[PDB]
């Protein structure tokens, strides 16, 4: 520990020494002010690095966020069911170049006619109409004609119906009690690879219709699955037509259209205070179902049809294809596509990461920075020193007299510096400036 | 003072609409008025007056219905974006109360017209306003500039989601800090008795302010004027400090005896001002280097920070002493139960 | 490290079709829209707890 | 202090420790025209290799 | 993907940031002794001040607290000027007497 104190003890003396003879080794006029130059020589400089250090990690931050973004789907495919049993209709739509009639663009004419239509809706009294358009438009307009789908479903399924005659029976069976039967309509969207991150994003969305529990219903329904010819199989309010498709997870409706339409037009029901769950699916689609059979029973196949709600031809509908192979209508649904992925790091608390960035900015000048500019207020009878060449020939004596041993002188010479930083006046008394220059 | 209140209602009646159509007031007003003279000549109050006269009745006309403004589809169409044309020109489109600053401003204009009537009743402007003012007004308000400017940094930052379109802090941001970091510096030298730089000063940055307010930022942000609830708070606290900043400028410079504004009263609110300002992190330094940078010493920079940290523990010192002896005690008496459970019991629950 | 995967040439099941899918496939390579093709390959790992 | 130095290397040396995986038991292939069902699948299975 | 890599560089950063601070000020404190604190740290003789500490807490004791408060002072004044300090702790004497 001794041996320690004594090399801190050389630092400091070969320090002060030094910096005093540096500072005699360039002359300077003792009163005349600090030049311009030698000030913006000096003090520019510090402004600009305290500057830049405080306002850094946020540049750094507004770089690193850089919200990236997506391209737009490629593969959809929608699935009509029964409950706990193999699909009824089955169809699916693919494409990249985004030109076909199946997965098509939107163009500026039907975009311009929607928004013209969406603001035509409401009445001149009523407010409330009034807000609703507002906010229908707002939304409306939040999509240039690049971030809209259109998705068209050929009427006819792709595939046969792959049931067994056992569970033919288990649906007809179960259909004739008083249980609860449910339908179920599928419908999800593929991304493409998109490499950075791995794996191809999946939207899925699942609705649920159930049946009427009144006994003739039921029976039109076991006549139609048993294979009649004439026998429309109904569901009500199942398929949407216009979907928002977020960056990641499950479909979202647009809430705003729907009170655009439900309300405005001519009301639609609602007046028999219709719970939550229907309440918010009160503006979608009703679907037709029909089977064509055939020859024998291996050819079965489910035609769909789709009707809208409330009035028809309202102009609030786009238009859809009378299709070519054979004539009847495409089943269309609309998509508003979102392409604003912000996952990079996404964000931790803001707050906690202001606190951090505060917490560094911090320690460093609450310590470093204040040393290293500033001087306490005790460490003056030492750090400045007129004259510091007595105290550094005892610190050289002393390593001279270690290196020819005489460990005697070596240990009564330290006891000597010891005690010259213990009394200040001693201190003060050595280390005053020599004399030979007026001598 | 109605002069002050007719330019604060001038302020409020531009920023409650935000169009270019009104902008003319409050320019014309700033520009001519408060840096004019202590009186106007009574020739700008009257123009004054016949302009809010037009643009009162020009506004009641465009507040029509067979005018191309309905409800139909030109104010569904145009009402997200911030810079198409109706938005920018001023009043042209409901508001429940309407619009009564206009009308107060002008009550209030002809009653300042009227005490005009109950009391006493462009080279040359320059010369009269630099060179010949003759009853200098000796005062020097600076700390309330500097409070106003504490104020708006502080709503620039704690309010930072309206000025970015969780989201991003956006790099607009940083810039926005910075700039008005750099403003707190000019300031700062400006402060060192330059009359035609702060001239220049208050010209730059009232043309800057009134440009970026209302034909920059609703095209970054995507928010409009009027809907935009904050920047208008900024505009009405930088337009005070024009007004003092202008104040300041009319009149001489005092002899500005170097000294903080805390160390005046050895009180106990100094205390806590002096503890903040030394509490929180780089700022007794750089105001070392700023006032270091820009006044005339003979001593380099180290030697200045050591004077002003033994200046600082000094005025800490002495003001600890009077504080302590501003309250006598009985020497010898045991700390009361209460004042111990007053102070000890706090310590041991935090 | 290196696996030599052999396919046998017929399909494994019959080929599941409609007539109206077939029947789009003719019109739509009749016209002179772009059709393409389509080969996909895939392997599957073990659990990996 | 040579190990204070030196430790939080040698611990960072035994955290690395390269894993192994096992190779695969599933493959398959499909042929197919754009948007439509598979013309030809085919899967080939097993783990003894 | 066994805890993949945090850029490495930012690794070093932190791995090096902890090699700093505990030298740069633990170590260094332990290992050496500030220019400053040697008038205190090392005493040739110091049983006088612990007559004093120990006095004060006798007196504490039995109430009397003017002598409690004019013994404070007394120490008070011994770490303010280091010749009483070096008088009073010098090396006792009885050896050789």
């Amino acid at each position: 520990f001794d041996f320690f104190n004594m090399e801190n003890f050389y630092a400091h003396i070969f320090n002060i020494k030094c910096a005093r003879q540096f500072e005699a080794a360039y002359p300077a006029p003792r009163g005349i002010p600090k030049g311009k130059l030698v000030k913006y020589m000096m003090g520019f400089p510090i402004i600009i690095g305290v500057v830049i250090f405080i306002f850094s990690p946020l540049l750094l931050w507004s770089l690193l966020n850089q919200i990236g973004t997506i391209s737009m789907p490629e593969k959809v495919t929608l699935r009509i069911s029964i409950e706990g049993y193999p699909p009824l209709y089955e169809m699916e739509a693919q494409g990249s170049n985004h030109d076909n009639a199946e997965l098509g663009m939107i163009k500026p004419d039907q975009l311009a006619s929607l928004n013209q239509a969406l603001t035509d809706s409401y009445t001149t009294r009523d407010t409330n109409s009034i807000l609703r358009s507002r906010m229908s438009v707002s939304y409306l307009k939040g999509y240039t004609y690049e971030d809209i789908l259109i998705v068209r479903f050929r009427p006819e399924s792709e595939i046969y119906w792959p049931i067994s005659q056992d569970s033919r029976n288990a649906m007809i069976d179960k259909l004739s009690r008083n249980t609860s039967v449910n339908f179920e309509v599928s419908l999800e969207f593929t991304r493409p690879y998109d490499p950075n991150e791995n794996a191809a994003l999946k939207h899925s969305k699942s609705w649920l219709v159930p049946i009427s529990l009144d006994m003739t219903i039921r029976a039109k329904i076991q006549s139609a699955l048993r294979g009649d010819p004439g026998h429309p199989i109904l569901i009500p309010q199942s398929i949407p037509a216009f979907i928002q498709v977020p960056n990641q997870g499950e479909l979202t409706l647009p809430t705003s259209i729907g009170n655009t339409i439900i309300n405005d037009g001519n009301p639609r029901i609602n007046t028999t205070g219709m719970e939550k769950s229907d309440e918010a699916r009160a503006w979608f689609d009703s679907l037709t179902l029909n089977l064509e059979q055939g020859k024998s029973q291996n050819e079965k196949m489910w035609i769909a049809t789709s009707e809208h709600p409330g009035d028809q031809n309202a102009k609030l509908w786009i238009k859809t294809a009378n299709t070519t192979y054979s004539g009847r209508p495409y089943l269309q649904v609309v998509g508003f596509i979102d392409r604003a992925f912000p996952s990079f790091l996404a964000k931790v608390f803001k707050g906690g990461v202001i606190a951090v960035y505060l917490s560094v900015i911090l320690v460093v000048g609450r310590g470093l920075v204040r040393g290293i500019f500033t001087t306490s207020p005790s460490t003056v009878m030492f750090t400045e020193l007129p004259n510091a060449d007595h105290l550094l020939k005892i610190c050289l004596d002393i390593y001279l007299v270690r290196e020819a041993k005489d460990f005697m002188l070596e240990q009564d010479l330290f006891a000597k510096l010891i005690f010259l930083f213990r009394s200040p006046a001693t201190l003060i008394e050595w280390t005053r400036m020599s004399k030979k220059k007026q001598e | 003072h109605t002069d002050i209140l007719c330019y604060f209602f001038a302020i409020m009646t531009q920023v409650m609409t935000g169009g270019l159509i009104t902008l003319p007031l409050p320019l014309m007003s700033l520009f001519w008025g408060n840096l004019s003279n202590p009186r106007p000549s009574k020739f700008f109050w009257v123009t004054m007056i016949t302009y809010t006269e037009c643009v009162i009745v020009i506004k009641f006309v465009c507040q029509f219905a067979f005018m191309p403004y309905n409800s139909i589809t030109w104010r569904t169409e145009h009402q997200m974006d911030p810079m198409s044309l109706d938005k920018l020109f001023g009043v042209s489109q409901l508001w429940d109360i309407v619009l009564l600053f206009s009308l107060f401003f002008h009550r209030y204009m002809l009653r300042k017209l009227g005490l005009w009537k109950d009391a006493n009743l462009p080279i040359g402007r320059f010369i009269h306003q630099l060179f010949h003012p003759k009853f200098r007004y000796i005062r020097d308000l600076y700390p309330i500039m500097f409070g106003i400017d504490v104020i708006c940094f502080l709503i620039m930052t704690f309010g930072y989601s309206a000025f970015g379109e969780s989201r991003i802090p956006v790099t607009l941001v940083v810039m926005l800090v910075g700039m008005t970091l750099a403003i707190i510096i000019d300031r700062a030298l400006y402060l060192r008795k330059s009359v035609v730089g702060k001239l220049i000063y208050q010209v730059l940055m009232i043309a800057f302010l009134h440009i970026w307010v209302f034909l920059v930022l609703p095209n970054m942000t995507r928010r409009s004027a009027i809907s935009n609830h904050v920047a208008q708070a900024l505009y009405v606290i930088k337009s005070c400090y024009f007004l003092v900043s202008a104040w300041q400028i009319r009149n001489g410079y005092p002899e500005l005896c170097i000294g903080n504004l805390l160390t005046h009263s050895y009180g106990m609110t100094n205390m806590i001002a002096f503890k903040v300002f030394m509490n929180i992190p780089f700022l007794f330094e750089l105001r070392t280097a700023i006032d270091w940078t820009w006044t005339d010493t003979s001593m380099p920079l180290f030697d200045f920070f050591n004077m002003e940290n033994f200046y600082a523990h000094i005025f800490n010192i002495k003001c600890a002493r009077q504080f302590e002896a501003a309250y006598p005690a009985p020497r010898g008496i045991p700390k009361g139960k209460l004042v111990k459970y007053m102070m000890g019991f706090p310590i041991i629950i935090g």
